């Protein structure tokens, strides 16, 4: 099945809680500003040397699924980390946990990683749905990837 | 309309063999799926087994003096009581046309 | 000529057969006269395998998504015993076909332009001014995955990726050349 990326991203803040991106910057998050019928305009934020960097991006909705009835991905042009595509492949029952395939290409190297993203400020003593985190842990074990959390409670 | 009923069909260059005779309906002839029939005394023999495409013929020679030419090849829907691939009726041919060069194409 | 003797019992138990009668000189012409006999009973018809058809999607039990990753899943395809009738034989062999796969289904990849394919067939055959085509295709850079064994078993790439290459002559996926087929013979039906 295919969960709608246009529904998941129509929320105020989406935080990256866990990722296999090599050496990710701290406090990676997306803040929706205005979604259209075929694309969403949003602000991608992250911390570098204590400085908040903001990219104003447009993600054009597309389909990675076979039925081509529910949007589940976005193409992004000019993202500063080279991310050109994102594919939403799982959303939790409480709709607070989402699993992403991220495709990036920067100077003749195209790479892939995965994210766990939360549709709101994560909580301290409330873990995400066990199926959501378990599929990601199984991916990490099956690929011999190193996982890191970009999120901290001090993120603005 | 009575047909000619044969006991054998020859999978290669499809031809009827082992004539029983000529006063029978197709239904009775093809009660035995190993059998084959003919419309009238010397035309196309259709086997009674379910329709399926025949093997492509060998490539016919290609019309050239010395240059590049072209050549044809064919196959036929052969059988009875049904249809071959692509909702096609028994007897219908399919053709393929290939470019050809006999010599160095002088 | 004596009288025609009786017709022998039909020698087949289904479909048509040939029964003869004989005569004795008690004489020019036929001592024997054959006839077709109808049993009116249909013979058995053995079933025959259909074609395999398309592969099911590449999936791993208890993994929602494998695409674009070096994670074997597995796939199956089926075929149906068709036409078995009036007590004919059932089909022999495996009904289901199974294999291990890597999913590159809908994975956007960097591409490079392939070399030219060979010229296709002349289309339409027998039609007016038949022309043939060849194409240059945007091929994604295929990953170097190991064909090892998840037991020693094969793992096949499966799925249609979305390759990204620089545009060549105004096209992003397929560049096509046509060329007439020349000196076309005519399709004389052999009957
Ligand atoms: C007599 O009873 C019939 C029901 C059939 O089972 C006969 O066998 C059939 O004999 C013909 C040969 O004329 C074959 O074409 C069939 O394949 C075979 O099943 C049986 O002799
Ligand atoms: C024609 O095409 C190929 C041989 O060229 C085979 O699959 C088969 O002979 C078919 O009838
Ligand atoms: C036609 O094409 C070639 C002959 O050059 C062979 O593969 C075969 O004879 C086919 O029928
Ligand atoms: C055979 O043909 C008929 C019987 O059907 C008769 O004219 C005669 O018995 C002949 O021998
Ligand atoms: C036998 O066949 C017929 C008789 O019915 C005649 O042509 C002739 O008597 C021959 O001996
Ligand atoms: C199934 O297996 C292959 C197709 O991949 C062929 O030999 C044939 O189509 C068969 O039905
Ligand atoms: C599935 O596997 C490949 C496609 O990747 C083909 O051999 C065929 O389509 C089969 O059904
Ligand atoms: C397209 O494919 C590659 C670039 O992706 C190059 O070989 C060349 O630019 C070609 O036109
Ligand atoms: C196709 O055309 C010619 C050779 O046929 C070359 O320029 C090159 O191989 C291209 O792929
Ligand atoms: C197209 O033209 C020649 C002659 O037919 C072929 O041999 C070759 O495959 C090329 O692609």
């Amino acid at each position: 099945e295919v969960y709608p990326i246009d529904q998941f991203m129509n929320n105020t803040e989406i935080w990256v809680f866990n990722t296999t991106q090599p050496d990710p910057p701290n406090c990676k998050k997306d803040k929706s500003k205005s979604m259209t019928q075929t694309a969403t305009s949003f602000v991608r934020s992250h911390v570098k040397n204590g400085n908040i960097i903001e990219e104003n991006l447009v993600g054009n909705f597309t389909y990675f699924n076979d039925k081509e009835k529910v949007y589940d991905g976005i193409y992004i042009s000019g993202e500063s980390s080279g991310v050109y595509a994102e594919h939403l492949y799982y959303v939790s029952e409480d709709k607070k946990c989402g699993l992403f395939q991220v495709f990036a290409h920067v100077n003749d190297k195209t790479t892939i990683w995965r994210d766990v993203r939360v549709s709101g400020r994560p909580e301290e003593g409330v873990p995400l749905e066990l199926n959501c985190t378990k599929e990601f842990d199984e991916y990490v074990k099956l690929v011999n990837a190193t996982s890191k959390s970009p999120y901290t409670s001090e993120c603005q | 309309d009575p047909v000619l009923c044969f006991t054998q069909y020859e999978e290669s260059s499809g031809k009827c063999k082992g004539l029983l005779g000529g006063g029978v309906s197709v239904e009775d002839c093809c009660l035995n799926t190993a059998f084959a029939y003919q419309k009238r005394s010397g035309g196309l023999c259709q086997p009674c087994r379910s329709p399926r495409w025949s093997l492509w013929s060998t490539w016919a020679p290609c019309s050239v003096t010395c240059s590049e030419g072209s050549q044809l090849r064919y196959r036929r829907c052969v059988g009875w009581n049904g249809q071959c691939s692509g909702k096609v009726a028994p007897g219908t041919l399919e053709w393929q046309l290939q470019a050809c060069e006999d010599q160095q194409a002088c | 000529w004596g009288p025609w003797g009786p017709v022998s019992p039909c020698p087949v138990t289904c479909g048509l057969g040939q029964t003869m009668e004989q005569r004795t000189c008690n004489c020019a012409g036929d001592a024997t006269r054959t006839h077709i006999c109808n049993t009116a009973v249909p013979c058995p018809v053995d079933g025959e395998w259909d074609s395999w058809g398309e592969w099911s999607p590449c999936i791993r039990r208890n993994m929602k998504s494998i695409s674009c990753q070096e994670i074997p899943g597995q796939q199956s395809r089926g075929r149906t015993c068709r036409g078995r009738k009036f007590d004919g034989h059932r089909c022999a062999g495996q009904q289901q076909d199974i294999r291990h796969c890597y999913s590159i289904q809908h994975c956007p990849l960097k591409g490079s332009w392939s070399e030219w394919s060979t010229w296709g067939l002349c289309m339409p055959p027998c039609g007016p001014n038949p022309t043939r085509a060849r194409q240059r295709l945007c091929t994604p850079l295929l990953p170097k995955y190991p064909p090892t064994v998840s037991g020693e078993k094969n793992v096949t790439f499966w799925g249609r990726p979305l390759p990204r290459c620089e545009e060549l002559q105004g096209q992003k996926l397929v560049v096509e050349e046509k060329r007439p087929c020349l000196h076309v013979p005519a399709c004389k039906d052999p009957e």
